[PDB]
């Protein structure tokens, strides 16, 4: 009858310890809880990442947040799951995803 | 469904009232005995 | 007369650890402590960073050297203030003199 799932949740999957900052982001969307995000051409502000701009994978999100929002934290650091955190439809190759935070504290299983 | 969900107040709100009449006016009850009841009372009025 | 406020000295602003870290020096002149750097497009060495170039900011020397060092000391990781790190005058925006050190362990709050 009622049989729903209740999922335990551990963004981390290693023992390497995640730190959180924040800086002026400029998103221009709804972004959800865990989005990778990238840094703006001109403006530099902070945005969801595409997918499409190759290495520019500045860090992921922590906290969901929209345009009201004048500043965004996320993680600096730690290892995460293949799958806990959502992608933007671009990246629609596995390997872009994984390597795609390859080169910062950020990374990926 | 982790909604453990733990409750701790229980309050009603429910009414006002307070008689005040049956304690003030009518301090004594009579059941009746029988189907009907007899209630007289005789005036003084007199030249 | 004289009115001088003693001030606790707080340059990091979160708790996450601050590795510090040598290599070969490059440096211009006489810079002080809290000061950005970059890598040279060319000799591939450690000068103050210059406030205009996107993306060059590497790490922020701990110790002031100057340029009769060979080598110099800065930190690559960690979270610092804005107002206590001192920074090149040709970063006179606010927004990019925060996420200047976007993409790294250096992080600004």
């Amino acid at each position: 009858t009622s049989k729903e799932t209740f999922t335990h949740y551990q963004p981390q999957g290693n023992s390497d310890p995640a730190h959180t900052a924040t800086a002026p982001g400029g998103l221009s969307a709804k972004a959800p809880a865990m989005t990778p995000l990238m840094l703006d051409t001109s403006s530099r502000k902070l945005v969801a990442w595409d997918g499409t701009t190759d290495g520019a994978a500045v860090g992921i999100l922590a906290v969901a947040a929209d345009q009201t929002s004048t500043t965004l934290t996320f993680y600096k650091s730690g290892t995460f799951r293949y799958e806990d955190v959502l992608w933007p439809e671009a990246a629609s190759d596995e390997t872009k995803k994984r390597t795609a935070f390859a080169g910062t504290a950020i990374s990926i299983v | 469904m982790y909604t453990t969900a733990q409750l701790l107040a229980a309050n009603e709100q429910k009414f006002k009232f307070d008689p005040l009449f049956l304690r003030l006016f009518f301090r004594e009850s009579y059941p009746f005995t029988t189907e009907k009841v007899y209630l007289s009372q005789i005036p003084g009025l007199v030249n």
